[PDB]
């Protein structure tokens, strides 16, 4: 059926930048190309109808443009309020089909994690697990790395990692990083250290405990 | 003004069965093209079936023609969506949202959404850990529960500033996630941190204190 390309997938800007948004579709599609804004939790927002038609009580400083494969969408210029999730949909043949998505970013000042580590809980090494935390929190940009070494050597297995949204106040990232592992090779070891490598700084911020 | 209520969301095992309603008002419902759309991390936004003002044409595409079926109930304002032999693969948000036309067309109004989950995990309340040690930072680990969502709290929401609470991460079997809050180094001990935890879907709740090893 119809295919629609869209791009880029994210993009990271400051305030007040023109934001630019491409949809090509593999057929001609006429003019029959929309537009939807989503911010994180709430469902799609209508913002341009076919015929690049502004829906009601969008900002004027949104608009699109395009008729056959080549659609663009933008934004003026970039207000707080815009940073959302982009989505462009054709409705010209069935199946309907959205484009991927464009995840906009609001580019601040770099800002080193603050982090800060949790030797397991009494009652989880009770039930015989052994889990350890390690919070990194309010940095950016939002590429870090984290390694966990138990006692020098570095360890794989067992580690999970969760990232938050870009924060709506301070636009900073944080993130967690668990290493599980059995009660066993808990007790059996003894110096446990978080090793987070950030944009921010040459040296590995490092954070450990012992016993 | 328009509105749409989805409602039925909810853990049910591969090849079972379900079905959504959607409750429409605020406009006049046997006039439109009614939808469903759903949403997941990975796929994104995807359309899943359309049915008309009249209730005699229905589309739906390929992956899910066969086994989803939609109708609606013009005297009710009520849209509905049957799903029969769910896959793994219908796991998702799904929206019920209107045309602007009487027959299908682009999506002008979506409803909240309501969540559909197929696995053959159990429902299984999660086991929550206190984490434990300027301004100090205090976390609370909630590991092993299943399906979401679970919904965590410091000191039942008198402390909002400063916490930060992680997306689930899909385990091997059950969900786990933590959350981390920061107060000032005066309030703690000396204060008392507690970290709450419902997880409605085992009616349960648990109330953990931070306190100092």
């Amino acid at each position: 059926e119809t295919t629609v390309t869209q791009s880029p997938a994210s993009l990271s800007v400051a305030i007040g930048e023109k934001v630019t948004i491409r949809c090509i579709t593999s057929t001609d599609i006429d003019d029959d190309m929309n537009w939807y804004q989503q911010k994180p939790g709430e469902p799609p927002k209508f913002f341009i109808s076919e015929g690049n038609t502004l829906r009601p009580g969008v900002p004027s400083r949104f608009s699109s443009s395009g008729y056959g494969t080549d659609f663009v969408f933008t934004i003026e210029n970039m207000l707080s309020e815009d940073v959302a999730d982009y989505y462009c949909l054709q409705s010209d043949t069935l199946p309907l089909t959205f484009g991927s998505g464009t995840k906009l970013e609001i580019k601040r000042a770099d800002a080193a994690p603050t982090v800060s580590i949790f030797p397991p809980s009494s009652e989880q090494l009770t039930s015989g697990g052994a889990s350890v935390v390690c919070f990194l929190n309010n940095f950016y940009p939002k590429d870090i790395n984290v390694k966990w070494k138990i006692d020098g050597s570095e360890r794989q297995n067992g580690v999970l990692n969760s990232w938050t949204d870009q924060d709506s106040k301070d636009s900073t990232y944080s993130m967690s990083s668990t290493l599980t592992l059995t009660k066993d090779e808990y007790e059996r070891h003894n110096s446990y250290t978080c090793e987070a490598t950030h944009k921010t700084s040459t040296s590995p911020i490092v954070k450990s405990f012992n016993r | 003004e328009v509105q749409l209520v989805e409602s039925g969301g909810d853990l049910v095992k591969p090849g079972g069965s379900l079905k959504l309603s959607c409750a429409a008002s605020g406009f006049t419902f046997s006039s439109y093209g009614m939808s469903w759309v759903r949403q997941t991390p990975d796929k994104g936004l995807e359309w899943v079936a359309t049915i008309s003002s009249g209730g005699s044409y229905t589309y739906y595409p390929d992956n899910v023609k066969g086994r989803f079926t939609i109708s609606r109930d013009n005297a009710k304002n009520t849209l509905y969506l049957q799903m029969s032999s769910l896959k793994s693969e219908d796991t998702a948000m799904y929206y019920c949202a209107r045309h602007e036309d009487g027959n299908w067309n682009y999506f002008d109004y979506w409803g909240q959404g309501t969540t559909l989950t197929v696995s053959s995990a159990k429902t299984t309340p999660p086991s929550v850990y206190p984490l434990a040690p300027s301004m100090v930072t205090l976390g609370c680990l909630v590991k092993g529960y299943f399906p979401e969502p679970v919904t965590v709290t410091w000191n039942s929401g008198s402390l909002s500033s400063g916490v930060h609470t992680f997306p689930a991460v899909l385990q091997s079997d059950l969900y786990t996630l933590s959350s981390s809050v920061t107060v000032p180094s005066s309030t703690w001990p000396s204060e008392t941190v507690t970290c709450n935890v419902a997880h409605p879907a085992s009616s349960t709740k648990v109330d953990k204190k931070i306190v100092p090893r």
